[PDB]
């Protein structure tokens, strides 16, 4: 057999994947880069094998070949005995928080407001909001819309890098990895519950997350959900109990892709490594748990309780789906 | 919506 070479997008991810090689006997070994973009070319060099992305990444990635291998599948909403790896994936919320105490804000007044994302190019932080923008403003100028943001990758000398504040010695500000303060999910929401920006464009276990005690971190044990609202479309607030009736979009999983002809080994590779170091995994706490990191989603979500096998064997395009892909091409239109 | 962006 072959070992299997992971993708770290920056120093924390590369700190966890080194300890993922080392436990797993160098069953799985390590590449690094700066950002999603470059692990994407090692990974179509054959420089590494495969990485997890967000959906928006998988769309770049899927362009150049690589092809969807397993994907996300965090605890279900409804009883299913189905094994955890063999249930359909349920897609996320992707949902826009804002501050309750900043009471006049909706959806229609977002203009020249301060806003957070997790990154450019990812799904529930920048192609659904920012898509949804364009469309509703007729502009293709969304580098103009809000009046300073924190969206990661973005040139850093622009307003759309403003609020980003880099790493502990406020270098790499703006880079798209964990070493930027406001990367991520976690990231985003925190550029929101900081004050930082009006509004963070995020998913809704996010919120949930970091809010009432579920994490412990130093900016988040002291947040509660009460003082946040989601932004419906249709220009109401919302309690951030009621995603389901006040999201932007639902989202495709996070998953792993691979080139196609590493996809098979990956696929066997993986659903092995997650049997030792998965949630509930033979290793897992005892070892090495291949899917914490203390509430940063390092190589995978926190809260994924475990990969799962895709129906269909799909292309890139149908794991996506049309609709989201036509609107990804859409947005690209502008730049 | 077409080519590799690399
Ligand atoms: C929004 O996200 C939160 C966090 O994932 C979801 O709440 C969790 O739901 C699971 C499955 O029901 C429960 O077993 C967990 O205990 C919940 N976690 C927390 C921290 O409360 C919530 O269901 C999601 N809302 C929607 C509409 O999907
Ligand atoms: C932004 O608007 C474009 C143009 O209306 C949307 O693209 C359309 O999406 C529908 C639904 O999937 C398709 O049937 C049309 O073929 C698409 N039109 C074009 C011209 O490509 C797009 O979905 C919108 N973006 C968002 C994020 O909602
Ligand atoms: C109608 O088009 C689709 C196709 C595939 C989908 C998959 C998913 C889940 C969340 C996934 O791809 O992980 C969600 C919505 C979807 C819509
Ligand atoms: C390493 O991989 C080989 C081949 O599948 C297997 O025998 C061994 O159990 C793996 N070990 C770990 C610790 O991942
Ligand atoms: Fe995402
Ligand atoms: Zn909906
Ligand atoms: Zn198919």
């Amino acid at each position: 057999y072959t070992r299997v070479v992971w993708c770290a997008v920056g120093p924390e991810e590369q700190k966890k994947c080194q300890q993922w090689s080392q436990q797993s006997g160098q069953n799985v070994t390590c590449a690094t880069a700066s950002t999603t973009d470059d692990c994407i070319v090692l990974v179509l060099k054959g420089e590494a094998d495969a990485l997890n992305l967000d959906g928006g990444y998988i769309y770049t990635a899927g362009k150049c070949g690589l092809v969807p291998v397993l994907a996300e599948n965090r605890k279900s909403s409804k009883h299913s005995s189905l094994d955890c790896v063999l249930r359909p994936t349920e897609g996320y919320l992707a949902v826009a928080v804002v501050k309750k105490a900043n009471e006049g804000l909706t959806w229609n007044s977002l203009k020249d407001k301060k806003s957070c994302h997790t990154a450019v190019d990812r799904t529930a932080g920048w192609n659904i909001p920012m898509g949804l923008i364009v469309n509703q403003t007729g502009s293709c100028a969304f580098d103009e819309f809000f009046s300073q943001s924190c969206a990661p990758g973005a040139d850093p000398k622009s307003r759309l890098c403003a609020l980003c504040a880099g790493d502990d010695q406020g270098l790499d500000k703006c880079v798209p990895n964990s070493k930027e303060k406001y990367y991520g999910y976690t990231g985003a929401f925190r550029c929101l519950a900081e004050d930082v920006g009006d509004v963070a464009f995020v998913k809704n276990d996010t919120v949930w997350e970091n809010t009432n005690g579920e994490s412990t971190a130093d900016w988040a044990k002291n947040l509660k959900r009460e003082d946040f609202r989601l932004l419906c479309l249709d220009g109401t607030r919302k309690p951030v109990t009621e995603a389901q009736s006040c999201h932007l979009a639902v989202a495709p999983n996070h998953a792993v892709v691979s080139r196609s002809d590493r996809a098979a080994h990956v696929e066997q590779v993986l659903l092995h490594q997650q049997a030792l170091f998965g949630k509930n995994g033979k290793n897992c706490p005892d070892k090495f748990c291949l899917f914490k990191s203390e509430t940063k989603n390092l190589l995978f979500n926190d809260n994924t309780e475990c990969l799962a096998k895709l129906g269909g064997r799909p292309t890139y395009e149908e794991y996506l789906g049309t609709e989201y892909v036509t609107a990804i091409a859409n947005l690209k239109k502008c730049s | 919506l077409e080519a590799c962006a690399f």
